């Protein structure tokens, strides 16, 4: 969940303050309120979500030729299903011994 | 007295197994 809730977080932080930043200058419009969103969130956070993209692009790189990343691939998950299978049918089996025990009364 | 008897072990044998394949049911939840 590492992988997940990094690229959570740089969806959430992908849409920052710094598209909207562009109206913080012409809040001096009393004299010669709300003047601090011209300096956390004009470049910093810019720079801050950038710092994190270059951080993301420097990964391992683990696929290079092939495909990694497996791990069901194989075995008895295939016969675990089958094993529910076998589960099924006793229970059809206990279904029709207890109609047939039903009939015997 | 024979026929009794078996009748007995005949529901105790159905009660059981009903017993059995109820608390079974759904096992696997899935």
């Amino acid at each position: 969940n590492e992988r997940l809730r990094a690229l959570e977080d740089i969806e959430r932080e992908i849409g920052a303050i710094l598209q909207n930043a562009g109206t913080v200058i012409l809040e001096l419009s009393k004299e010669k309120r709300l003047l601090d969103r011209q300096a956390a969130a004009f470049t910093a956070s810019v720079q801050h979500v950038e710092a994190e993209l270059s951080a993301q692009i420097r990964y391992l790189t683990q696929v290079a030729t092939g495909q990694p990343h497996e791990g069901s691939s194989y075995s008895s998950r295939k016969d675990c299903q089958m094993a529910l299978k076998r589960v099924d049918y006793a229970r059809l089996k206990l279904s029709d011994v207890a109609r047939t025990c039903e009939q015997m009364l | 007295n024979e026929l009794q008897r078996k009748d007995a072990l005949v529901q105790k044998h159905l009660t059981k197994l009903r017993h059995w394949q109820q608390v079974l049911e759904d096992i696997n939840v899935q």
